[PDB]
């Protein structure tokens, strides 16, 4: 910062990040594991190699916290091990999920004041901070991750609560709907490596569908679709067909078996749910988000399904970068560098005249 | 990639000076500057107001000149409204001026030499313009004859 | 389009020479290849005048 | 000690990866939290 220096620490779903604020990229990234004795509570390389006498857990499920002991164990492996810090010099923003309860905010606060004692802190939605980084404050954001999914309203720094959806899709009914169409053609699956190594697939080889009809009435005439996958474990498959298929699953939500909402209902509810008087206005500019675009292709469908959405008097004014990914990453990171916004920031005086729970009101 | 163009923007504007943690924290003013302004045919008619302002200090075939390039252009618009921002970053001949002594038509006009007055000042602005080139010449030379050794040189610092 | 696009930049630099625009030519090739994917002008007008503030308060 | 662990990560360990009054004194901030880090990478 200026003054007092902040530090930013996104722990992500696949992969947790963390860096010094004003830093373009994360000053470390490691992958997301927790260790415990089945060598003790390590994120890393170790505890991914010693997976025969470790307990593979992740802190963070699907936005929330399934082991409270889980989260504490990587916040604190994190600040000391892949920053190596005092953290009587440096504030830390926290992340968390859109619409979570009070009850898990003022714990989250509680613990990072007292188990880990900080100067101040702050206690961030991810998807807001991804807008941040687009250079608006007003927009609608369809944020789905590897494991966390959400469709945000947020106009001028304030979220309605009432329309913030929650979704059911991402990265982890991705792999899913993944080994499921694969067993169903035929494959076997019988480790952890083989769920890594079609989810690589998935993420480097596959094709991202626009329509269920369009690329399959082509593939129906002649199969241009197919991508030759040559492997040198010694297996031999190919096939377009699945695969232009497999990302389908959002199109329509039956093709995975889900009961949940499709995404452009999802984004067509949030947009009616969200107010009148902002609506063209939200449209004015429109904004891309979600860890799901590390095979580009997917931000074609959010610019389309955002031009049906919402009534074209205006030729559409998305905003699509490949800066998608790391968006949150990169909205803590510019926000926290800021010295006007440390009054954004909260202090220990204000933990100790008006308790923790000043958390749910000061942010959201 | 709409989030390079900005970091793009930020190149052209930082002259030599670092320039690569410069960057950075123009990359940020950028971003930063975009929210100030929403926390606190109409198209063509921004060119007019503006060709309006041409006319009135002469120069209107240059004006019926802009409007013909406004026609092809409406025959795009958010170009427009960026370049209507500035009228002026300046300072801080022709035969067709007049057409009296050639040409095919000439009814016989007599004189008035109000069109010699502003040819007269098509003149002096030359005289003003080539007067201070030469002005800024014996400053740049009056500067370094006259000065304290410590104003702006680097080898007084070693 | 971008056959289209380049004659089309190439004739609104003309009515930025006689109007004397603060721009140069370089920003308005990347405004222009920024404005085509769709971005608001209204906020354009806002970042530049102060981004090229911020830039001389460095010199 | 932390001079002599850098220098032998580069050459016999073959490693180039990261491990990390005078003027008001200012060399005990900054020898302290480089052995505590660089040691324990080692």
């Amino acid at each position: 910062d200026d003054d007092i220096a902040a530090l930013v620490v996104d722990n992500g779903s696949g992969m947790c990040k963390a860096g010094f604020a004003g830093d373009d990229a994360p000053r470390a990234v490691f992958p997301s594991i927790v260790g415990r004795p089945r060598k003790d509570s390590y994120v890393g390389d170790e505890a991914q190699s010693k997976r025969g006498i470790l307990t593979l857990k992740y802190p963070i499920e699907h936005g929330i916290v399934t082991n409270w002991d889980d989260m504490e164990k990587i916040w604190h492996h994190t600040f000391y091990n892949e920053l190596r810090v005092a953290p009587e010099e440096h504030p830390v923003l926290l992340t968390e999920a859109p619409l979570n309860p009070k009850a898990n905010r003022e714990k989250m606060t509680q613990i990072m004041f007292e188990t880990f004692n900080t100067p101040a802190m702050y206690v961030a939605i991810q998807a807001v901070l991804s807008l941040y980084a687009s250079g608006r404050t007003t927009g609608i954001v369809m944020d789905s991750g590897d494991g966390v999914t959400h469709t945000v309203p947020i106009y001028e720094g304030y979220a309605l609560p009432h329309a913030i959806l929650r979704l059911d899709l991402a990265g982890r009914d991705l792999t899913d709907y993944l080994m499921k169409i694969l067993t169903e053609r035929g494959y076997s699956f019988t480790t952890t490596a083989e769920r890594e190594i079609v989810r690589d697939i998935k993420e480097k080889l596959c094709y991202v569908a626009l329509d269920f009809e369009q690329e399959m009435a082509t593939a129906a005439s002649s199969s241009s679709l197919e991508k030759s996958y040559e492997l040198p474990d010694g297996q031999v498959i190919t096939i377009g067909n699945e695969r232009f298929r497999c990302p389908e699953a959002l199109f329509q939500p039956s093709f995975l078996g889900m009961e949940s909402c499709g995404i452009h209902e999802t984004t067509f509810n949030s947009i009616m749910k969200c107010d009148v008087d902002i609506r063209k206005d939200l449209y004015a500019n429109t904004v891309l988000s979600g860890g799901t675009t590390m095979y580009p292709g997917i931000a074609d469908r959010m610019q389309k399904e955002i031009t049906a959405l919402a009534p074209s008097t205006m030729k559409i004014k998305i905003i699509a970068p490949p800066e998608r990914k790391y968006s949150v990453w990169i909205g803590g990171s510019i926000l926290a560098s800021l010295s006007t916004f440390q009054q954004m920031w909260i202090s220990k005086q204000e933990y100790d005249e008006s308790g923790p729970s000043i958390v749910h009101r000061k942010c959201f | 990639s709409i989030t390079q163009l900005f970091d793009d923007l930020c190149e052209a504007l930082l002259p030599a000076a670092n320039r690569k943690r410069a960057k950075r924290s123009l990359k940020k003013v950028a971003y930063n500057a975009l929210f100030t302004n929403l926390f606190q045919l109409p198209a063509r008619n921004k060119i007019l107001m503006l060709s309006f302002d041409l006319r009135v200090g002469g120069l209107g075939p240059k004006a019926d000149r802009l409007e013909e390039l406004v026609e092809e252009l409406e025959a795009v618009g958010s170009v427009l409204d960026l370049l209507v921002q500035l009228a002026g970053s300046g300072p801080p001949r022709d035969y067709f001026l007049n057409n009296k002594h050639v040409g095919r038509n000439v009814p016989y006009s007599g004189y008035d030499c109000d069109d010699l007055s502003v040819f007269e000042m098509d003149v002096q602005s030359l005289i003003s313009r080539e007067e201070c080139l030469c002005h800024s010449m014996i400053q740049e030379t009056l500067q370094v004859m006259e000065a304290a050794p410590g104003t702006g040189l680097p080898t007084v610092g070693l | 389009n971008l056959n289209a696009v380049r004659e089309t930049m190439d004739v609104l630099l003309e009515i930025s020479r006689i109007l004397n625009t603060g721009l140069d030519m370089e920003t308005l090739s990347i405004c222009v290849r920024l404005c085509e994917q769709g971005i608001n002008p209204e906020a354009l007008s806002s970042v530049i005048k102060e981004l090229r503030k911020a830039t001389e308060a460095l010199k | 000690l932390i001079g002599k662990s850098i220098n032998f990560l580069h050459q016999v360990c073959h490693d180039q990866t990261p491990t990390t009054t005078d003027l008001e004194n200012a060399f005990q901030g900054k020898i302290d939290a480089a052995y505590f880090e660089t040691s324990k990478y080692l």
